[PDB]
């Protein structure tokens, strides 16, 4: 589930 | 009088946020037409969600919250954060908003790509209002940092760590509107009670959302995500 | 910064008098609580019938607090349209017991969650209630800061339809700046008071959207609000 | 329109 901000958080 | 440590957070917030407004490609701007403009702005929305995330992983603190916090605090303050950036950008002069470094669009090329009035208007409505204030880098760069950590988001785990978290971006505003502009003492409580019409404009633009349900438009899944009921 | 001005402290004991004069004629009968499909509907019936005893109460409380008869009739309507779910939800923190979670409605009958949920109420709803309720008395406001806090609830230039803004944003500046002396004076070394507490209008904010998504969803579920609650809160 | 509403304000 919110994947947009879970991608955007582990991005890095 | 500021103490060392906030004027230099403070400095490092609108660095941030400098370094994020700076730091690409969308589906150009029609001259099926309806639907071009509609995907535009979706993409557009796709890219402040990024910006958005991307400040908020430096605002001091924030990843000391576990992360079903942080995507709690982010889901909600997305759109909120959002329609502050749009604010920012509104020239008065012409009344057009100005999106990355070029683009600019009307109350009617809003109305284009197939949002409603409802909540076209009080978008303007709000960047107008938002430009009485006047606030500068470091006014924004607090309030967003302020809107962040709001406790009282669904979902919210830990929400005195989150208001402890606030507290001093808090006081940062306090102060630093008690020195730029000590004449207004009322200028804290009015920048403070455009946080509440940012949660009405969040509610409105929930309903453009589902407006666009029946309208046979619909947002990429990624976006749908954060959005939809 | 150590006494209030006498205009200021007058302000404020008006607005406390006013709210317990209210509070006294909402003292002076509803469908009883049901101890069934008709009861599902009596304890909706009752929990409707205790809303329209609020909204009668903010209604006179509001026309006593000063300069808002001297507002346009039809901004009065749309202040108090926006307004009365919020203050009625500040009014029910007030009569949160944070040991036992219930609200107590009446006088020694205490309402849970259960008790909401067993008059149709969904959990969405319900549970931003408490949690509300919870987070305020955590506040601790005594009367002087709820009766202020709910002048400058009613007085938001930020409500729909309202055609003088300008009017409204000035009206609210007094009762602002009475809040702010207040707190000062009361609470020294708390220098966050103030902004604590316009903080919960943001909450009441949402609050009032999740309320509005209770009454559509109790649409579909055949649930309609009697005349006044429908006048409110319909569309 | 708001007619119990134009009353409460009215009373009195
Ligand atoms: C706040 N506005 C907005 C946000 C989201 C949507 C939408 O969510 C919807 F129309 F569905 F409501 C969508 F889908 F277009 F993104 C529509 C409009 S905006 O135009 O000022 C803006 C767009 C992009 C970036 C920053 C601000
Ligand atoms: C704020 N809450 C509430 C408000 C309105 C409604 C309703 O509006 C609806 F259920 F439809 F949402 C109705 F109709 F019951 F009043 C339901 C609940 S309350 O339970 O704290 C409360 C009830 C009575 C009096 C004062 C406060
Ligand atoms: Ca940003
Ligand atoms: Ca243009
Ligand atoms: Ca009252
Ligand atoms: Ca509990
Ligand atoms: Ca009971
Ligand atoms: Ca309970
Ligand atoms: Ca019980």
């Amino acid at each position: 589930d919110h994947q947009l901000l879970r991608y955007l958080l582990d991005k890095d | 009088q500021l103490t060392a440590a906030q004027e230099l957070m403070i400095q490092q917030l609108v660095a941030a946020q400098l370094q994020c407004n700076k730091r690409p490609k969308v589906t150009p701007w029609p001259l099926d037409a309806r639907q071009q403009r509609f995907a535009h702005f979706t993409e557009l929305a796709i890219i402040s969600v990024q910006e958005i995330v991307d400040f908020a992983k430096q605002v001091p603190g924030f990843l000391q919250l576990g992360r079903e916090d942080q995507i709690a605090l982010l889901k909600a303050s997305t759109i909120e954060i959002m329609l502050l950036e749009t604010a920012r950008r509104y020239n008065h002069e012409t009344e057009c908003i100005t999106f990355l470094k070029d683009f600019t669009y009307s109350k009617d090329d809003f109305h284009r790509a197939g949002l409603q009035v409802e909540f076209i208007n009080p978008i303007f409505e709000f960047s107008r209002a938002m430009r009485r204030l006047g606030l500068d880098d470091a006014e924004y760069a607090l309030l967003i940092a302020i809107n962040i950590f709001s406790a009282d988001r669904p979902n919210v785990q830990e929400p005195g760590r989150v208001e402890a978290l606030q507290q001093p971006y808090v006081e940062a505003l306090l102060s630093y509107t008690r020195i730029k502009r000590p004449q207004d003492q009322l200028r804290f409580p009015r920048m403070l009670m455009k946080l509440v019409s940012l949660r009405t404009l969040s509610s409105v633009h929930s309903e453009q959302v589902f407006a666009l349900r029946l309208q046979d438009k619909k947002l990429p899944p990624l976006l749908s995500e954060i959005w939809d009921v």
